[PDB]
């Protein structure tokens, strides 16, 4: 159980590590 | 009795813990959503200028105890457990989808990362400056899609594309 909408397949984007930002 | 209120095999009509809210949980791939899988009558999609060669989204990053960095600009003694981070970030989404706090207004507020000042907005960038696995990733979500708690190296964080 999680509750919020979360797509296992389409969830990819600039998720922080899209650049040198943080890691 | 309507049978169309049921879900296809693999999809389980679940309910929020101690809340009473009904949503759809797919135990096959572990996906979850509130919209009917076959509800193609009206799809959500915002208009964004520019092809998936470059994108612009916003994110809310939350750091935990065992993170690369246990310190931040707002909290240098970040000692929150993984269960806490998940519950708080999922809680934020729930108020957002309820129209209580907008992602932008809320991200600028609860961002544990340095993206707080920019309301979670990372900016518009083009391919090339991304990590190999993440480069093609940036372009997967469209304008109007918000994902839940994604588990990357940096930690637990949510995402919403605006352009």
């Amino acid at each position: 159980v999680l509750t919020p909408p979360d797509q296992e397949v389409i969830r990819n984007i600039d998720q922080s590590e899209f650049e040198g930002f943080s890691f | 009795m309507a049978d169309e209120e049921k879900l296809p095999p693999g999809w389980e009509k679940r309910m929020s813990r101690s809340s009473g809210r009904v949503y759809y949980f797919n135990h096959i791939t572990n996906a979850s959503q509130w919209e009917r899988p076959s509800g193609n009558s009206s799809s959500g999609g915002k208009n964004g200028q520019g092809e998936p060669a470059r994108v612009r989204c916003s994110h809310l990053l939350v750091k935990h105890s065992q993170s690369r960095r246990p310190s931040s600009w707002r909290q240098e003694k970040i000692t929150r457990t993984k269960e806490e981070a998940l519950e708080l970030i999922n809680g934020y989404i729930q108020k957002i989808k309820s129209g209580e706090e907008d992602f932008e207004s809320l991200a600028s507020q609860f961002s544990d990362c340095s993206s707080a000042k920019a309301r979670g907005d990372l900016g518009a960038f083009s391919r090339g400056q991304m990590q190999k696995p993440f480069e093609d990733a940036s372009f997967a979500l469209r304008t109007g899609e918000m994902s839940g708690p994604v588990f990357t190296d940096s930690g637990i964080h949510i995402i919403l594309r605006t352009e």
